[PDB]
């Protein structure tokens, strides 16, 4: 079969910690008073939940309410445990209270409110230093959850809140987040299509924290090259082809043969042969002010087929791309 | 079969009450209506169970300009009549039967309503219904009463009824409608934001 | 003739909208209903245009406990369906036609209403009607809709509708009912005195 | 020969010299004020001619009584509205504040000052002797004014005199049947309450004067000091005179008829019969004993007379032993 793979950093964290941590199924919920919340405005909604802007009438502050539908009785326990374990962490969204409808038993999460200047009209207004700054903020958060033995598995611009007014960044949406157990296999139907790691596209169930680092790379590329999304695919097949046309087909088969991955026959029929293009190719007169030799080098070490050969969150923070940022913390 | 009993027994005229004998016979209560309704004596004698024009070509022709002009008279008389203590007592009796209907509002709990006109001027508005519990006017349920002038009931009939009979004023609703979405209340700011969004087309 | 189109085409079911094909075919949207409706697969396959039990087809001990148990299922499915963006769009289209009716209140000026349940629990309350202008619930005009569970529409359907579509929120009434007796207004003290008199029996 | 003419003893020629913009109410115009300043609160009463409401003037937040006049007669409305203005400010006379009307139906409405009337239904059985002497002197104080102004009331009854015992306040209302007095001119005999109808109204004598109110005042006095409301309880305009004839006697009745050659209706003398004049000391028992005095009976005896010309005037009545304890208590 396939060749086993384990995480380089924070490999054994859940395999020594008390079971009242990585075992979210045996966890219980501290259900608070729901009547303290009144809906005001719909911020968004999706397949799993509806999200509202609400006002906590007890303190007259603005609170965001996330209403979880009865999807899976263990998935709800997963996000609620992770949110509490990462609670108080750097750039991690704050779970305030966990209420539920006494009639329908449908639970609802409430969070702190971040006046998000939406990135639909923000990523085209960011400068070079701004991109370097917020990227360092995500790493500051990604390194924490990875150290806590928790993968995010859904790193996307639609799941990172930015209040440019106060230079505030928060990472949200921890529904797809999961604890990391070494050797144990996971599901490959996670994360956004445009941010799916190569391991998820070739059905490699034994991934680790490095999955988020790929998603982070796609974000960086989409920002510094002004192309959202960068790897614009149409399915889980065309997606890898989109990647193969950039990273080359040369290193792809090397990634497969290294782990003896049982590749789906439909791939090699449509993969063809693509040479590895330079990162200096996607640079034009618009994104030129965002691209630097350090930026390309950092991105080049982020987007790799081999998850084991990708930069870790701490390693990524120790990069020339984040020199102007760290030195400005005096 | 008399005229008054026939008219009030018709379909769509369940709101009407039968005016007493001596109230129309007393010419003190009919003044100021001469140049207000066409063919006064024709409209009067017809509803007063009197013989028609004895020698003038009895052939009705289009008495729709006479018979439905007699309906106009009795309607206006009914407006003055239901303000009197006798008239109110008759309406209050129909009120106990529920001839006028019940309040559409859920939290009024089927409170029986009273007939009411928005205007005392004929041909300006149709008859409405006043709920003494929620104190607002409504459009009649059935389509029957959608062709009856509100001027035949007046604007102050239900008002003057509780003036003379304050004991019939219902206790204000113990409950009200509270918006619940997924178990949550709705902050009033929500409705303010929607109105601002509505003013953008 | 399908099942969904037939049921929604029935008299008294003008409030219902036809649920899309794949929404019921998607078993992700039907969870938690197994021990909530009797004869689950019987209720499911019947509305999904599937063949019967294959054999004992004659009504399995009076299919009024099966067919009207299939009505129970689709009703609950309709509640979850009209909260989705697709379901709302269908109801909003019926809203433009006025399939639900208009507000009984006179000073709402025939504002088209939305269906609403007072409770999300079946057999506790019938379907009501929500006017987005006066923001109160009313009892349906016709007697047809007086036999339809409100749990098949939910308590937060009209509320969540204007959450995603705030542009459809009507401007609050420009006019209101003002009591006029002989041309005079009525001081609020009048209603207070009548209530005190009413509390004396 | 018809009936014998009769003229008023006091204030005989007042309207026959005054400017015509006084007794001629038909050529009078109304100062219609803003109606929207009034909101109804409680129905105080209503009758054949008008509805009466208690209202609050929202401009000054005070209590105001609204009298809504129905379109009865386009000259009757002009009559009460002129008299109320002519007597406005007078002693114990009700005050006409404003005259509004419904702009839609043109139905006028009068507003008056509010008098917290401790209703006489439960008051006339609580009054003492001095109280009766006091308020009776107050009515005379008002009746002498309108009579001096050449205005008969023609409707003096307990239901038309407002009394606020709290502040010892008395006001005379209901001036709809009130009419200016022209000497020699004949009037209508279908006025005033049945129990307070003067003998001249019962025998169809159209030429009466201010003295009509003095008879009605006597009926009030008798009903109060003898504890009998009403005193002359009749059933029609025929039995009423019979009720009076059984007390004042039939002796002085025919003398009143023959004096003025009154064309008496044939039905009367058939049912009148013969009644002797009973004493006023006859209607005194253990209940009304504390209200009856020799001065009270003497005053009442001079009030209730068949001959209107021989009845006490309002000023003459005030100069009576019955009102000695009252006048002397104004030394302040
Ligand atoms: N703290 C906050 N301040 C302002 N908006 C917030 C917020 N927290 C969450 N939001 C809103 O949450 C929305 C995203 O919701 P969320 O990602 O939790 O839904 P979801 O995870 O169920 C759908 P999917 O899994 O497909 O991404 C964002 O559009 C944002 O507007
Ligand atoms: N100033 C005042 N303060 C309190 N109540 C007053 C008032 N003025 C009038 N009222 C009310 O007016 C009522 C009498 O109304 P009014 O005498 O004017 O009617 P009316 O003359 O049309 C009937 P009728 O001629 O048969 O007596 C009394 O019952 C009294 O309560
Ligand atoms: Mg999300
Ligand atoms: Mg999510
Ligand atoms: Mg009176
Ligand atoms: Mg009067
Ligand atoms: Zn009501
Ligand atoms: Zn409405």
């Amino acid at each position: 079969g396939p060749v086993p793979s384990r995480a380089r950093v924070y490999t054994d964290v859940n395999t020594h910690r008390p079971r009242e941590y990585w075992d979210y199924e045996s966890h219980v919920v501290e259900w608070g008073n729901q009547d303290d919340y009144q809906l005001v405005r719909k911020l968004g909604r999706g397949k799993y939940s509806e999200v509202f802007e609400a006002i906590n009438i007890t303190n007259n502050e603005k609170v965001v309410v996330k209403i979880l539908k009865p999807v899976k009785k263990k998935k709800i326990k997963r996000e609620i445990k992770i949110l509490e374990n990462l609670r108080g962490g750097p750039n991690i969204i704050t779970l305030a209270d966990i209420v539920k409808d006494p009639v329908s038993r449908t639970p609802a999460l409430v969070f702190e409110h971040v006046n998000n200047t939406d990135f639909k009209q923000l990523y085209q207004t960011l400068t070079d230093y701004d991109i370097r700054f917020y990227m360092y903020e995500i790493l500051k958060a990604l390194d924490y959850c990875h150290s806590m033995g928790i993968m995010h598995r859904d790193v996307k611009p639609h799941n990172v809140m930015i209040d440019h007014e106060h230079r505030k960044l928060r990472l949200i949406d921890w529904g797809l987040a999961e604890f990391y157990h070494p050797g144990q296999e996971y599901n490959v139907r996670v994360a956004s299509r445009y941010f799916k790691g190569p391991e998820l596209l070739v059905d490699y169930q034994m991934y680790d924290y490095s999955l988020d680092m790929w998603s982070l790379g796609c974000m960086l590329a989409s920002m510094i090259f002004r192309k959202e999304p960068f790897f614009h695919g149409h399915d889980n097949y065309d997606q890898l082809v989109r990647i193969a046309k950039v990273l080359g087909t040369e290193d792809l088969y090397d990634y497969i043969d290294k782990y003896n991955i049982e590749l789906d026959p439909r791939f090699n029929d449509i993969l063809g042969r693509h040479s590895r293009k330079r990162w200096e190719r996607f640079v034009h007169s618009e994104n030129q002010h965002l691209v630097s030799p350090e930026a390309l080098d950092f991105l080049d070490k982020l987007l790799r087929y081999d998850h084991q050969s990708r930069l870790t969150a701490r390693e990524a923070m120790e990069h020339p791309y984040f020199y102007t940022v760290v030195k400005d913390q005096a | 079969v008399s005229w008054i009993s026939w008219f009030c027994g018709l379909r769509g005229n369940e709101f009407f009450c039968e005016v007493d004998e001596d109230y129309i016979q007393d010419k003190f209560n009919l003044t100021g209506l001469n140049e207000q309704v066409p063919h006064y004596r024709q409209a009067l004698d017809m509803i007063l169970d009197l013989e028609p024009d004895e020698e003038l070509e009895d052939n009705p022709n289009q008495s729709d300009l006479i018979e439905q002009a007699a309906e106009m008279l009795y309607g206006l008389i009914h407006a003055r009549y239901i303000l009197t203590n006798r008239g109110i007592a008759q309406m209050l009796e129909k009120y106990q039967q529920g001839d006028f209907g019940y309040c559409p509002r859920v939290y009024c709990e089927n409170q029986p309503m009273l007939p009411i006109g928005l205007s005392d001027i004929p041909g300006e508005a149709m008859v409405k219904l006043y709920c003494p519990k929620c104190m607002d006017v409504y459009t009649p349920k059935s389509s029957r009463h959608h062709h009856t002038d509100g001027a035949y009931f007046g604007t102050g009939f239900p008002h003057i009824l509780f003036m003379v009979h304050p004991e019939y004023r219902p206790k204000r609703p113990a409950n009200q409608f509270v918006p619940r979405l997924y178990g949550f209340k709705i902050h009033p700011m929500a409705y303010q934001l929607q109105l601002q969004a509505a003013s953008n087309f």
